[PDB]
């Protein structure tokens, strides 16, 4: 009596294919798909298409189902219910900036500015200028002009212009003021929620902007080493890679 | 019994078929490769019944890219394609770039189809991008003379 | 031209689809669009998805003969082998029909 | 449905009033080929001009009926938030031209999910319609749940 | 299945005689070079049908023009052709100058 | 044009990559070979086996 | 046409395209041979019956 | 079998063209040298598969 006929379920020579969408496993997983029916249906095969839909199928047009990207960061949910992906050209929307930080490296030998009161036009003014390129609710830009005055020992004021804004006036009241310790390390005045102008029937941006990690120079250059935000332009679509451990990324 | 075997001779067939249409079409500008796609079939029995083709596609890499000192040879190295028309008004899509001027001075491939592209119009004409391909017309019209205006 | 300014006479417009493999490729280095391919969207070099381009250097094929060479002989051995088992079934059924 | 994403940068175009014709009237021309209860195609030209900061006159023309009226009306308002999701005037229906004896064709139009881009052109994402010219046969298929279809 | 593979031969027949022309008609005055070109064929099926000649185009980037002390020896440097009618009144068009008189 | 009288216009090869160019024609013609002789022995394989 | 002075006209056969017209043609030579091989067996296995 | 073959052959390929191209841009000015570095295959098997 023929007992049955069964599987082996050692993997295949994995074979390098310069094509992109051509993901296969070498173990003992499986990938999981679903035809039109609605039945879930089990593989192994790297064949990945997508259709015009650009939901990613295989040959035979049987959608792959996977864990959905959610929320804004687009993460999983606590459903654990996998769905058809798809790679949309639906384009990526712009949020505000909401935190910025920018670390800055100045001199203690630095003099106090000469031409008091402060001005924008007035590099003497001032002892450092900086920029960060921030993003508000719409997402234009805003190229933020901070700056850096020192008024005494261990103390500098921090000025904040948006330079995007025609609509904006000088700063002359006082935004921040970095206040250092003895040890050059920053004590207090190391963050600020600033908001930006308002151009073009876009609201203003109202950030998060943090200082931290900034130390006093004793000789040397005020120098800017770190920006970081988490605003940015609208982009539509470039490209697309399947990482190394399962998930579908976007450029 | 023979339709698993009868199966992998078509398979094999469509497959040295395909390869040597790919190396028939080595050094052709804009082919690209050709590739095969197998699987198999069953049924309620357990054993299997060969292997059917489930489709013949393309490999959609770039080529290398030869510097020829013709300047009507515009090639592209990304996803796009080139929008071509034929006679007939047809659209079609390629990647060759290997173009002529026809006896009209409009830019038609070696074939003789025409290229598509946004047109230019006014003076000094700027991109009229109105999403509206018209085919690339390079004529030997005249520059018309304008007034200076600021000096 | 003869007076040494240049005018625009029109910009290459490129396409690109939702999938490249859908295209059902026509009898020349033409490919056309399908219901499989996606109608295809239209634009300039540079836009987002689509291409760089370049102005006299021209596009060679993709094919690599090395493993086009290697890919011929395994299909033929596996043919052969495809032969050899329907050989095998012509074997045993030709001891399965004269046994008596 | 035509979904489009909108350059918020766009200036109100310096020719005032509005122009069918003349491409500097508006910001944005689109074409959408819809179909009657004849058959027929109608090139349905959506034009789009700003109004002021998020808001922007959608107008409509029928340049497939050449006895048709030009458009000084607003076909609809395109209204948008700050974040650049549509608020209002996103779904209006619009009637047709008659053309060879003709019916009129009036069709919902709908705009859901039009982004208003910061930075960039106004370029048209995805547009479908449930129109279409008759067709003979090409090919006939026995799907495997026992349908057959032509197509 | 065989088809395509002597379409490949013959395309790259013709590459070979026109790139020996080329080679026999190097260092002659006022030729210029030839180029074959190609397409693949394609039907109904997904599967090939070979390679056949797009044409055979000429490159018309100009020649160095070598200096030489006869003074009958014009050539253009440019993009332009001469011209020329025979005994049979037809027109043909040049790019050398070998004028002997 | 721009015409001069004394300078005679060479030909327009630049004859390295006309014997460069040989040899690629070369040798994907006994590629081509290589297909036509296997799709022989596989038809060979296709008659003799009985 | 126009006729040429001291030129022949070489003759019409690509042989190429003949090499591999002859590999088709007797490979479909020895197919016929094949069914008529099955032919002769079938035949002689009507014949020896009794 | 012909996996760790082509694999093989491809990485010859790869790096045969990479210093031709090291070789075609010698002397041109601020070109900098390329290497292909490469790297085993292997899965479930013991027996290596290419690289």
């Amino acid at each position: 009596k023929v007992a049955g006929i069964t599987q082996d379920f050692t993997d295949g020579t994995t074979t390098n294919t310069g094509r992109g969408l051509d993901v296969a496993i070498s173990q003992n997983g499986f990938f999981r798909l679903v035809d039109s029916n609605g039945s879930v249906f089990y593989s192994r095969n790297g064949q990945f298409k997508l259709d015009e839909n650009r939901n990613l199928v295989n040959m035979q047009g049987m959608q792959l189902t996977g864990y959905p990207a959610t929320g804004t960061p687009p993460t999983i949910q606590q459903g654990a219910n996998p769905a058809p992906i798809t790679i949309p050209n639906t384009l990526m929307a712009a949020k505000s900036t909401t935190t910025a930080s920018m670390q800055i490296n100045l001199n203690s030998t630095d003099p106090v500015p000469s031409k008091t009161p402060f001005s924008v036009s007035d590099a003497d003014s001032y002892n450092k200028k900086g920029t960060v390129t921030v993003y508000d609710s719409q997402g234009n830009a805003h190229d933020m002009n901070v700056y850096f005055v020192k008024t005494k020992d261990n103390e500098w004021a921090v000025y904040t212009h948006d330079s995007s804004d025609p609509a904006a006036t000088a700063p002359t009241t006082a935004s921040t003021t970095l206040k250092f310790n003895e040890n050059g390390i920053l004590e207090s005045g190391g963050t600020v929620n600033i908001t930006t102008g308002t151009i073009n029937g876009a609201t203003a941006a109202t950030f998060s902007l943090s200082f931290l990690n900034s130390m006093q120079q004793n000789t040397g250059a005020n120098n800017i080493v770190a920006t970081n935000q988490n605003g940015y332009k609208p982009g539509d679509l470039v490209s697309y890679q399947i990482n190394n451990d399962g998930t579908v990324v976007g450029n | 019994s023979f339709s698993q075997a009868v199966s992998g001779l078509n398979a094999a067939a469509t497959n040295l078929d395909v390869i040597g249409n790919n190396i028939a079409n080595s050094a052709t500008y804009g082919f690209k490769s050709g590739t095969a796609s197998f699987a198999d079939m069953f049924a309620g029995s357990k054993v299997g019944l060969g292997v059917k083709v489930a489709g013949i596609t393309q490999d959609f890499t770039d080529g290398t890219t030869t510097n020829t000192g013709r300047g009507l040879d515009v090639a592209i190295s990304q996803n796009g394609f080139f929008r071509l028309v034929d006679s007939n008004g047809s659209v079609f899509y390629s990647r060759n770039g290997q173009f002529k001027l026809d006896e009209n001075r409009n830019l038609v491939n070696m074939q003789g189809m025409q290229l598509t592209g946004y047109p230019a119009t006014g003076t000094p004409p700027t991109i009229q991008q109105g999403a509206n391909p018209a085919p690339i017309t390079i004529p030997n019209t005249l520059m018309a003379a304008k007034s200076t205006t600021t000096a | 031209y003869s007076n040494e300014q240049e005018q625009v006479l029109g910009q290459i417009v490129l396409a690109n689809f939702a999938n490249n493999e859908g295209l059902a490729s026509q009898g020349d280095n033409v490919w056309a669009a399908t219901q499989a391919s996606g109608v295809a969207l239209l634009g300039t070099a540079g836009s987002g998805n689509f291409g760089k381009l370049t102005n006299g250097a021209l596009e060679a094929s993709n094919v690599d003969l090395s493993k086009e060479l290697v890919n011929m002989i395994v299909a033929q051995r596996n043919y052969q082998s495809n032969a050899q088992t329907i050989k095998t079934q012509d074997q045993i059924l030709n001891t399965l029909v004269n046994l008596r």
